[PDB]
């Protein structure tokens, strides 16, 4: 069903499926509270967004759960990184919650993850990523991150076609299309890295809503 | 599972 | 910066590290020994990996601090993708060494090792399904070395080299008779696998750091505390 | 710095 879409039809479907930017409600306990509260509310919207991702509905309930459990933090992070593009050196968790690295020192071991998140944002800023490319990358994360543990791969190929199609519209040469495609996908390797580091840091803080606790225990 | 309900 | 895609491949292939043997004794049975076999093997390869990295185009142009940094970040990824590559012709088995072939049942000898084993097997099955070529393999492995620790003046130099490797990958796929659409797709598929290799490495670092506290060579301890 | 030494060799 999703394989019959055109490149422009894929883009418009992803753009219209974009989740809203939610708002947030000093100390370490308060800062941790705001982030986890914001993350929990955001998870609800992500799930509805996932069902709007072309091909995701074709998957069984069990497989949908597995993909979300594996990529939920990656999806949150790339969304945060995307929102923070027009704010160098800062992370826009919410419109009323803009933080820097020194504010990340409020929580122990949070500054390291902050630096990585900030580095990804400047990387997106250097390249500078387009919204059409962003929604493609985020959907790739959802379908790829947990594909290990035929259909999904065919949908993945289609998003690749969409990414190339977008770059062809921008006026990029054939060689520039290959290179930019590679540059974007290699970033996903580090988004995965940040997620794993953020996963273990969050599990230590746990030892949170029951939904977050379900997501965390899935990786434990 | 909470994730099951939200997906449905 | 100036090398043909054919010149890039031949240089990487010639720089390939040898396949080392384990000290595995078939007369022997344990969890402690089986872990010792893997870690000892994963200590002798590092010496070869370090010398292999120096022959990777563009790596020598980096400062000593940058070289150390890239290796500390990617050493396990590089080991893993090598293991996965050697195990391609051995379905449901991991070829750590020619005299050390293990399945997921033997991975149960160590707690929490079965999870990493299954992921490595699935990765090996992926390369088999894609029919990964040796020319593509040495490209992927060099990409890992330069990419894994690039974010965490010399930055765009690495990116320029990475762009050259991408061109090489496309050049290889074009020679195989793949269409432009097929080239882009295969390029994407190969690079998405690197995301999984990163994941396996991170879990590998956790399980390895856990074993250190339980109580490995000195060089392997430097990598762990890094 | 064993890694540094082996890299310099
Ligand atoms: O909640 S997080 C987060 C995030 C939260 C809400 C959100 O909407 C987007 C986000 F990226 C990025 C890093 C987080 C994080 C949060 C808590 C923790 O212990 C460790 C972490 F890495
Ligand atoms: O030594 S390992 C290994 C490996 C060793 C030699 C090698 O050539 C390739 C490898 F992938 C993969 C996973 C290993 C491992 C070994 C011990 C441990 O506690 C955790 C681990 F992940």
């Amino acid at each position: 069903l999703a394989l019959s879409l055109t490149a422009d039809q894929m883009v418009s479907a992803l753009l219209d499926a974009e989740p809203p930017i939610l708002y947030s409600e000093f100390s370490e306990a308060s800062m941790m509270g705001l982030l986890t509260n914001l993350a929990d509310r955001e998870l609800v919207h992500m799930i509805n967004w996932a069902k709007r991702v072309p091909g995701f509905v074709d998957l069984t309930l069990h497989d949908q759960v597995h993909l979300l459990e594996c990529a939920w933090l990656e999806i949150l992070m790339i969304g945060l990184v995307w929102r923070s593009m027009e704010h160098p050196g800062k992370l826009l968790f919410a419109p009323n919650l803009l933080l820097d690295r020194n504010q990340g020192k409020c929580v122990e071991g949070m500054v390291e993850i902050f630096d990585m998140l900030l580095a990804t944002s400047s990387r997106f800023r250097m390249m500078n990523l387009q919204g059409e490319e962003f929604v493609c990358l985020k959907s790739i994360i959802l379908l790829n991150s947990g594909v290990y543990t035929d259909h999904i791969h065919r949908v993945l190929d289609k998003i690749t076609d969409t990414l190339i199609h977008l770059m062809a519209k921008a006026g990029l040469t054939l060689q520039q299309q290959h290179q930019r495609l590679a540059q974007l996908l290699l970033i996903l390797s580090h988004i995965r890295h940040m997620s794993n580091k953020g996963m273990e840091h969050l599990y230590s803080m746990k030892c949170l809503s029951d939904l977050l606790l379900e997501m965390l225990d899935a990786h434990r | 599972k909470i994730l099951h309900r939200l997906l449905q």
